[PDB]
């Protein structure tokens, strides 16, 4: 009855963007990126990788409430280095790592019997 | 009431393995627990699925129109 | 019977029930297009404007305090202290 | 921008009271037979068995968010192997001319005793602790 | 090669036991989930019941028909309804299956997934085919019926994924483990006398060197090595259920960069 | 029993003492006996403790007893409440019971006692002896659909037109 | 509900992605909170899990009949003969990250009955609607579109709160409310008002 | 359905209780909560 | 009674409730289905016009919308039909019945209603699915479980109506219940259980997480606090971050048993400036306890701030315990094998301690204790033996169960279950009973027909030896029934009869409230209390303090409160007072100083004349202990250097303080005299804590500190007064009848049946007793 | 040495309801008394001729499963033929907090 439609877990609705970037005022040079129609799967991941960039002073994320597919990610970096850029890399990094794994996995699979 | 296609918990197909299993009982005369392992059902989740379902349908079928 | 503004004896402070009702009452009016005696810092919720009028003590009301025997004492939102 | 205490002690005993990862320690000083010590310690990242030569230190330096690595090439008053940071709550007067101060690093307590830190030991939160060898 | 490598152990048509090495935990799981819920697949999502006399009620069978796994290898070239410009579906975004049965046999007739019929143009591509792995060759028993019991349907399969419903997911289960000998102490075993004995050992202990008492506690130790094992239903060959995995996940991480751009 | 008391030194100490417990109740006489402290004697039958010692003492008992009924369960209630109740049950004169046979006979208007156990019976004998109702009772107003003199309504609010000028 | 007066309702549904899993692969269908045990002191429920987690593997319809010669020790042996910890617990990894769960969880089958009385058979709202005829107050029951109750007790609280107006409001403007005329002489409804 | 068929009723001196004689004839644990508890029993 | 005193009403909804650890305390999840059904009449105003026309445009089907417009002409425009649906231009003055929206205050409630709190106001938060979703901590007030319990929601209507809900009924205000001058909401289950684990010295948290946790507390200042440990791996202690939720300024000193500002067992509890300094945090620290964390925050920081706290705390903890996992299973109910056998015999040793006495009486060798049958005396011991056994049998398993056993853990946090439970499951069940007398002889001279007549031994009269783990025996089983069955009975009696008592009580005190003169009267005018509570304080503002002046040897008293400026050893050492050396001897001061003492002295006797017990802890307004504690770290008072208070400064301000602690204000004598009275008790405490010596030797206050400590007390007192308006009558009633429902049940009429007796003013009480000294 | 008679089986003191409850000799006496009232609010298969019954209101559980844990007493209560629930893979733990 009140149950939403299943597909509102991944399909953005009328007027929304995967991203929404609001500048955190609590501290200097840091951000709050709201990921729409997304969740842990992509959140936790862009969070870990994002924690390697030695230029990242802070980074955590959270699902505000289970009911809704979406989450907030907060990123902080060293002055003179925009975090938006930091986000970029950390993803590229994630893709590339994957780019390898897609390869190196198939490598081993072709060499198999069964 | 008909076999449950696919396992609740886990997810694995299981709707075909009815007759196969049911046969490993009358003909090949075996004991449950083993029969299952042979049908490929290894973990209790997708295991309990078969071992329990009571095929009422057969009783249903026996009525008329 | 009434009572002089002197010889006054009640509590110098506003009771929760009073304040509670003043704001309400005041909202009600404000919500009814009554005149607003404060600059709306942009507010638009009556009970919120009411909270404002009440902090600049610019609410034109008077709380009549009936006593057990019928006599009353009259205090103004102005006077009454608001701790809470 | 200084240091506030220096000495070496010997572990009289280590105690694990149903705490798989932390044991409280009590040791004595190798100088004034006055300075006794009681300090909780993480016996996982820095093991310690009865009777040893630990070097204790304090000081308030080397309060704004704490920065991660990067300092892989910066200041480092870390020439030790155990460095905690907590606060001091009370300044007791164990009779006579004896003054002891208690410490806590979010859960790990500490007790010190002697009398010459009259002008060394501050009374502020700031108070990094150190240990070596 | 460059980074995160693999060393497939056992491997069949239904499982793919393997070892993921040199990756971040986050990543292992991130993948895992992806495999489970977001791999595009095909399946029935609309049953137009014309006639039924069975003892299973309409929406019952219905549900079942959805679960019944369907072929989906070329899935990646059959647009999702919601995108195909046709008012409510077409050969370019959907597969149609029919179903007819009759109680001719004086002794219980079985309705199996093999009795399905494709009536929409396939456009020449592996898809919409009731997957079978049953010995005999009639997989998944849909429902039975007696004397003159009939059952005329018509189904329409569409894309869809384990988020919109599980009936789509290809996963069906997935082993996952690591640090078989608790070295990072990611747990605190519960016992009565001795953990070691009371808490069984994993076949996966071997592939990693045992403890060695004396040694202090390793703290700088993170998490290399994971012993997965993507199982499978069949809609996809166990491999793709692992490739498309690493793939879909990857595409997402892109649409964030892509969005970071259009912004 | 355990009874704490003023040591000569000042401290408070456990100076136990023997005591007798009855199993019947005749105060007016057990009191006039040699050997007991007719100052600390206590019966739980407040009915009695009130006929002898005197209402005020009675209250003290009624309360004391009631307090024991809430403490025996390990629950705590702030004096004031059981106090108030104990008081209501005692002002009037002696022991007015919280029941149809008591507090529901008091000078309170009709309509209020109406809402409890005798309703019609009570109403009838109201038009009979032509009672008058103040409409100061909570119930009263509730029955009329009027804002009762309660918290929010223990007063009136007015528009002082005078101060309604210096405001502009 | 299980078969031990364990009545409880759903609070949220999750999927295998978010669900806590056990290396084997398996994941739960249910997830009841540990707290519902200590004071209920229903160990039977606790045991059924072990007995079932066993006869789930052996396929030997476990016997949990009344007083018999069975034991917990007698079963932990059978479950051990199968590879899983003898008490039931298992290691599990937090579905969101995939990290291990510091502690272990008592995992395993249990019979659960789905008792009637579901939500969408009770959810009920009303803002004015059918009104009784004798009284002119809202009608009763969710079936007839009726309204809910604000009786003695709920009043007694508003009086407590000292919420004068709100009380009057529930009592009038949101239920009865009626405009009658009187005689300033004989206080009755007699008056013949031709409002026109 | 069965349960309902083996039920017992008892109009209107400590009945509600569980008697010794009640052993083996009537069930000890099966009875309705509150209200008419122990007045309705199951064989 | 069923039409006028209570009615069916409009603008009301009901459904099933469920927990949702993601709502603020004061909120409540309203399902969209209902938010779209329920409506609120807003009046078109320039402030809204726009917003309103939008809702009207939106229609009665989308959510944020409306479903009825009404113009001056008193005509209803039904938004769902009317050919003008999307048309309409609004008009200042018109009203627009719209949908309930995020933040419309509403009255939520759970029947049976018997608390101010059975009904509280919440912030509406429209959510999907179909269930009212309320926060956990606000559970116990409504007294509800989610096992299928339903709740009612009422929606306000007048702009002033709401006002009454948000200003007096909102949950944040209900936090400190007057029915027992202590907080009434706490932290339970997961949050509780979990909050303990996360605390332990043992528990350390690493960066990757610490960071997320921080993020969760919405009011985090974005200042990654400095790690306790930095050495090889920077780590954080649970305590360390849970403290991020705890706001600055707070303070808290505990001291359980073995506590010593180093609490080895990590007992007690001490929080400073809002940072946990030491001590596990559990039920006693963060639950609805007296001197609890909550109790403070509320009375100190604000009602709003304390409500926000539940939020933070929960989120943090919850998210952590979310990964740190937790559970329970049979293994938690089985203790060390030897501990078992050790028990089996501890029971059996108790069987022979019985048998002996069985025969020792089957020979007439037992002294008939006064006032009891030889029989009655036989049983009295028997039971006392078996039970003496049953309990210590438990005390064995209770100690042999490790600090890792889940069940124990839950018992420690205090999140669920208690001792008995452990015993009955793991060790030994117990001796079943009915009316006190162990299972009786229904069957002529024996329990069951499975016994040989005249068998008095325990294994017959109803003693269950096994544990719930082992499993009762047919006989045991049945007895346990008969016995348990008794409960199910009276419970359904102590429920019906309770209901009546509770009601009478109410009807009996409705009309009573505190009137403006500060008197307690009913509907006639009849005074009942001349000062509500014999003190005029609103129960809500009160805490257990200690009247130091009372307890303590006549000796200690002097050494603490006595000051003699005419003596080298009884004067204030100038190391405390600035003008110390120039005081020694001064005779005009020694008189103030001596007045002060001949008073603290009078206070003593006075108190010892009121509270004979010697009990020193009593409920009183204004918590002075804490009022100073703040003064302390608020001016970083150093215990080294000296003060700057003239001895006059002190003694002459403490006096001037009492002067402004007004309760009653009258302009005559008879009144201004009751004044001194209603205060008296307080001042004693007052003069007690603000005694010269104390003020300077214990808490080195400066003039600043002092003059502040003083201001606060006066105003914090003038706050604790009672508001002329409170409908105290009803309150009092409920406050009693309420806990009279939670009553779920050395040989006297006691409890519910008793309370019934009392209120009825019954002449023939079952037990009449009477104690004579 | 007098025993005139002997009980077939003790578990026969129980009645219909109770006979479904597993390990009843392992529960606080009352916990059974409730379960002896919910098993009456459950769903299953009340008969098999339901596809032919016009009774006002009735609930059938799609996929019934005969319980893993059982009681010899069930055999006569015809349980394995018409169950009333499902063997679900339970997990007693704290998670989201729901
Ligand atoms: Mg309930
Ligand atoms: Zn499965
Ligand atoms: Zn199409």
């Amino acid at each position: 009855m009140n149950a939403p439609d299943r597909f509102e877990l991944f399909l953005l609705g009328e007027g929304e963007s995967k991203l929404k970037i609001d500048p955190d005022t609590k501290a200097p040079n840091a951000v709050v990126i709201t990921f729409e129609k997304e969740d842990h799967t992509l959140g936790n991941l862009i969070r870990a990788e994002l924690l390697n960039d030695r230029k990242v002073l802070f980074a955590a994320y959270k699902v505000e409430h289970p009911f809704f597919a979406r989450f907030k990610l907060r990123i902080q970096t060293t002055e003179g280095y925009d975090p938006k850029d930091a986000l970029k890399n950390a993803c590229n990094s994630i893709i590339n790592k994957l780019g390898a794994l897609k390869t190196n996995f198939e490598t081993e699979w072709n060499l198999q019997t069964l | 009431m008909i076999v449950p296609v696919r396992c609740f918990s886990c997810g694995k197909v299981v709707g075909d393995k009815w007759e196969s299993y049911l046969n490993l009982l009358q003909e090949d005369e075996l004991d449950e627990g083993t029969a299952l392992s042979r049908l490929g059902l290894k973990r209790y989740c997708c295991r309990r699925m078969i071992l329990t379902h009571v095929d009422l349908i057969e009783k249903f079928l026996r009525y008329n129109p | 019977k009434a009572i002089p503004k002197d010889q006054r004896a009640t509590t110098p402070y506003m009771t929760k029930y009073e304040r509670a009702r003043i704001l309400g009452t005041r909202a009600l009016q404000i919500s009814m297009n009554a005149p607003v005696f404060v600059d709306l810092e942009g507010e638009t919720d009556p009970l919120r404007i009411a909270m404002k009028e009440l902090a600049e003590k610019k609410i034109p009301l008077v709380i009549r305090r009936y006593l057990p025997d019928g006599s009353f004492e009259d205090w103004s939102v102005e006077e009454l202290i608001v701790d809470l | 921008s200084n240091t506030l205490f220096d000495d070496i002690f010997q572990v009289s005993e280590v105690d694990p009271g149903r705490y798989n990862k932390v044991c409280r320690i009590e040791a004595a000083s190798t100088t004034q037979d006055q300075c006794k010590l009681t300090l909780d310690i993480n016996v996982e990242l820095f093991p310690v068995a009865a009777q040893d030569s630990l070097t204790v230190t304090i000081a308030s330096s080397l309060t704004r968010s704490w920065r991660p690595p990067q300092a892989g090439d910066r200041s480092l008053a870390d020439d030790y192997d155990y460095v905690m940071y907590g606060t001091a709550y009370k300044f007791e007067e164990v009779s006579k001319d004896l003054i002891a101060v208690y410490y806590s690093f979010g859960g790990l307590l500490m007790r010190l005793e002697g009398n010459y830190r009259n002008l060394n030991n501050l009374k502020q939160e700031n108070a990094y602790l150190l240990i070596r060898r | 090669e460059e980074g995160p490598q693999v060393k497939i152990r056992e491997a069949s048509k239904d499982n793919v036991d393997f070892i993921l090495s040199n990756v971040d935990l986050a990543m292992a799981n991130s993948l895992r989930r992806v495999m489970i819920a977001e791999i595009p697949t095909l399946a029935i999502d609309s049953v137009e019941v014309e006639t039924n006399t069975t003892v299973l009620a309409d929406e019952f069978i219905a549900h079942r028909l959805g679960l019944i796994p369907l072929q989906s290898m070329d899935i990646e070239q059959l647009e999702y309804s919601r995108d195909c410009f046709c008012e409510d579906h077409c050969d370019k975004c959907s597969v149609v299956l029919t179903l007819q049965a009759f109680g001719e046999s004086e002794s219980t007739t079985n309705v199996y997934s093999k009795d399905l019929v494709i009536v929409s143009n396939l456009m020449g591509r592996n898809i919409g085919h009731p997957i079978i792995q049953d010995k005999e060759g009639n997989g998944v028993l849909i429902c039975k019926l007696r004397k003159g019991q009939e059952l005329k349907l018509t189904c329409v399969a569409k894309k869809g994924i384990a988020k919109e419903h599980a009936k789509w997911g290809p996963a069906a289960a997935i082993e996952f483990e690591y640090d078989p000998w608790n070295k990072l102490k990611h747990t605190d075993y519960w016992y009565e006398q001795d953990s070691a004995k009371e808490w069984p050992q994993s076949k996966n202990c071997e592939y990693e060197d045992p403890p060695n008492e004396g040694d202090p506690f390793d703290y700088k130790a993170q998490a290399d090595t994971f012993y997965m094992n993507v199982e499978s239903v069949g809609s996809i060959p166990v491999d793709q259920v692992v490739v498309r995995g690493i793939d879909t996940l990857q595409k997402k991480v892109a649409s964030i960069l892509l969005a970071l751009t259009q912004m | 029993y355990d009874r704490k008391v003023p040591s000569p030194t000042g401290e408070y100490v456990k100076e136990p003492e023997w005591v007798l417990e009855t199993d019947g109740v005749n105060l007016s006489e057990v009191m006039t006996v040699p050997g007991i402290d007719p100052t600390r004697i206590y019966t739980n039958s407040f009915i009695d403790i009130m006929e002898v010692l005197g209402i005020e003492a009675g209250r003290a008992a009624l309360y004391k007893e009631v307090y024991n009924v809430i403490a025996s369960d390990g629950s705590y209630v702030n004096y004031r409440h059981m106090a108030l109740l104990v008081d209501v049950m005692t002002t009037q004169g002696g022991l007015t019971s919280v029941t149809r046979h008591g507090f529901n006979r008091s000078n309170t208007g009709a309509l209020m006692r109406c809402s409890f156990e005798e309703t019609v019976e009570i109403l009838f004998e109201a038009g009979a002896s032509a009672e008058l109702d103040d409409c100061r009772g909570v119930s009263e107003n509730v029955i009329l659909g009027q804002m009762a003199p309660i918290g929010t309504g223990a007063f009136d609010v007015m528009i002082d037109e005078e101060s309604l000028v210096k405001y502009m | 509900a299980s078969r031990h007066g364990q009545k409880g309702t759903i609070g949220i549904t999750y999927r295998r992605e978010d669900m806590p899993f056990t290396a084997e692969g398996i994941v739960p269908d249910l997830i009841i909170n540990p707290h519902a045990i200590p004071s209920r002191m229903t160990v039977a429920h606790l045991i059924e899990c072990l007995l079932s987690k066993v006869a789930a593997l052996s396929g030997n319809e476990g016997d949990a009949s009344p007083f018999t010669d069975i034991t917990v020790e007698g079963i932990s042996k059978l479950l051990r003969e199968h590879g899983y910890q003898s008490r039931g617990f298992e290691v599990m990894y937090n579905g969101h990250t995939g990290k291990k769960l510091m502690a272990q969880i008592f995992f395993g089958p249990t019979y659960y009955q789905r008792l009637r009385h579901m939500v969408d058979d009770k959810i009920h709202a009303r803002a004015r609607g059918p009104m009784q005829v004798l009284t002119r107050q809202p009608v009763e029951g969710r079936s007839r579109d009726g309204g809910l109750r604000f009786g003695e007790m709920e009043r007694d609280c508003m009086i407590a709160h000292g919420a004068a107006s709100f009380l009057k409001e529930r009592l009038m403007e949101a239920s009865d409310a009626f405009r009658v005329h009187i005689c300033g002489i004989c206080g009755l409804m007699t008056v013949i008002a031709k409002l026109n | 359905t069965l349960s309902h068929l083996r039920r017992t009723n008892t109009p209107i001196a400590k009945p509600r209780q569980l008697h010794n004689t009640h052993w083996g004839l009537v069930c000890p644990a099966e009875t309705p909560e509150g209200q008419a508890c122990g007045l309705v029993k199951n064989l | 009674r069923g039409n006028l005193m209570g009615k069916r009403v409009d603008f009301s909804a009901r459904t099933v409730i469920s927990g949702d650890p993601n709502l603020e305390l004061d909120q409540v999840g309203v399902p969209k289905s209902i938010a779209k059904t329920l409506t609120y009449p807003e009046v078109v105003t320039p402030y809204n016009i726009d917003r309103l026309t939008q809702l009207v445009r939106n229609g009665p089907n989308e959510h944020p919308g409306a479903k009825y417009v009404i113009r001056d002409s008193g005509d209803r425009i039904d938004l769902r039909y009317s050919k003008r649906a999307g048309d309409i231009q609004l008009q200042y003055g018109w009203k627009v019945e719209r949908h309930i929206m995020d933040n419309d205050p509403v009255l939520f409630n759970r029947q049976p209603s018997l608390h101010k709190m059975s009904m509280m106001a919440h912030r509406v938060k429209v959510i999907p699915y179909s269930t009212f979703r309320l926060n956990l901590s606000v559970t116990s007030p409504y007294n509800a479980d989610f096992d299928g319990d339903e709740m009612n929601l009422h929606v306000p209507q007048s702009e002033e109506t709401r006002a009454e809900l948000s200003q007096l009924c909102a949950v944040p205000l209900q936090i400190v219940s007057p029915q027992s001058n202590k907080p009434c909401m706490g932290i339970v289950q997961d949050t509780l259980c979990g909050i303990r684990k996360l605390t332990l010295r043992d528990t350390f948290i690493e960066l990757d997480q610490v960071l997320n946790m921080l993020y969760w507390v919405p009011d985090w200042d974005g200042v990654i606090p400095t790690p306790a440990i930095i050495k090889p791996k920077p780590l954080w202690s649970g305590k360390q971050i849970l403290s991020v939720a705890i706001p600055n300024g707070i303070h808290l000193q505990r001291f359980d048993e073995g506590t010593t500002l180093l609490s080895p067992k990590d007992n007690g509890m001490l929080i400073i400036d809002g940072q946990i300094i030491f001590g596990v945090v559990e039920k006693k620290t963060v639950g609805s306890s007296n001197g609890g964390l909550i109790h403070v925050v509320t009375r100190e920081k604000g009602p709003q701030v304390c409500a926000k706290l539940f939020g933070n705390i929960q989120k943090v903890v919850n998210f952590w315990l979310l990964h740190n996992g937790f559970s329970t299973g049979i293994g938690d109910t089985i203790a060390d094998g030897p501990t078992m056998r050790e028990i089996t015999e501890t029971i059996a040793e108790a069987k022979k301690k019985v048998l002996d006495v069985t025969k020792e009486a089957q020979a007439n060798l037992l002294t008939a204790k006064h006032g009891m049958t030889l029989r009655e005396s036989f049983e009295d011991n028997v039971v006392r033996f078996l039970n003496e056994a049953r309990d210590k049998a438990g005390r064995l398993a209770e100690v042999n169960l490790k600090d890792l056993n889940n069940v124990k853990q839950m018992v420690m946090a205090g999140s669920k279950g208690s001792f008995i439970n452990i015993a009955q499951m793991s060790a030994c069940v117990g001796q079943q009973s009915v009316e006190g007398k162990r299972i009786a002889f229904g069957f002529v001279d024996r329990t069951l027909p499975h016994f040989s007549k005249d068998d008095y031994s325990p294994e017959s009269k109803g003693f269950v030896e096994n544990s719930y783990l082992r499993g009762l025996t047919p006989q045991e089983f049945f007895f346990h029934a008969m016995g348990g069955r008794e409960g199910l009975i009276d419970t359904a009696v102590k429920t019906a009869e309770t209901g009546y008592i509770q009601r009478r009580l109410v009807k009996a005190l409705e009309d009573i409230m505190v009137h403006y003169d500060n008197t307690t009267r009913n509907s006639l005018g009849n005074v009942i209390q001349f000062i509500y509570g014999e003190d005029g304080m609103d129960a809500a503002h009160i805490e257990k303090q200690s009247l130091d002046t009372i307890g303590g040897s006549d000796a200690a008293f002097e050494k603490r409160y006595r000051v003699d400026l005419l003596n080298t050893d009884h004067t204030l050492d100038p190391s405390l007072l600035e003008s110390g050396s120039e005081i020694l001897g001064d005779l005009k001061l020694q008189v103030l100083l001596d007045e002060e003492y001949k008073q603290l002295v009078k206070d003593r006797k006075f108190l010892r004349e009121v509270f004979v017990d010697g009990e020193a802890n009593w409920p009183l307004p204004v918590n002075i202990r804490r009022i100073i504690q703040n003064a302390q770290q608020t001016f970083h008072i150093d215990h080294t250097k000296p003060s700057d208070l003239t001895i006059k400064d002190i003694v002459l301000g403490v006096k001037d303080l009492q002067e402004n602690l007004l309760v009653l204000r009258g302009k005559n004598e008879i009144i201004q005299n009751a004044q001194r009275d209603a205060v008296t008790l307080f001042c004693c405490l007052l003069r007690s804590r603000l005694a010269t010596r104390r003020v300077l030797q214990e808490y080195r206050l400066t003039k600043q500190a002092f003059d502040w400590v003083l201001s606060n007390i006066e105003a914090q007192f003038l706050r604790s007064v009672v508001h002329p308006g409170e409908m105290v009558g009803v309150l009092a009633a409920q406050s009693i009848g309420e806990p009279a429902t939670q009553m779920t049940l050395k040989k006297v009429t006691s409890g519910v049946p008793r309370l019934k007796e009392i209120l009825n003013v019954a002449k023939n009480m079952k037990t009449p007793s009477l104690t004579v000294y | 040495t007098t025993f005139t008679h002997c009980e077939i089986h003790p578990s026969m003191i129980l009645g219909v309801a109770a006979s479904i409850i597993p390990f009843p000799d392992h529960n606080q006496s009352p916990r059974n008394t409730y379960q002896s009232a919910m098993g009456k609010q459950a769903m299953g298969v009340f008969l098999t001729n339901y596809n032919v019954r016009m009774d006002t209101m009735a609930n059938i559980l799609y996929y019934p499963q005969k319980p893993l844990g059982t009681t010899r007493a069930m055999e006569y209560l015809k349980f394995r033929e018409l169950p009333a629930g499902q063997n679900a893979i339970v997990a007693i733990a704290c998670y989201s907090g729901y």
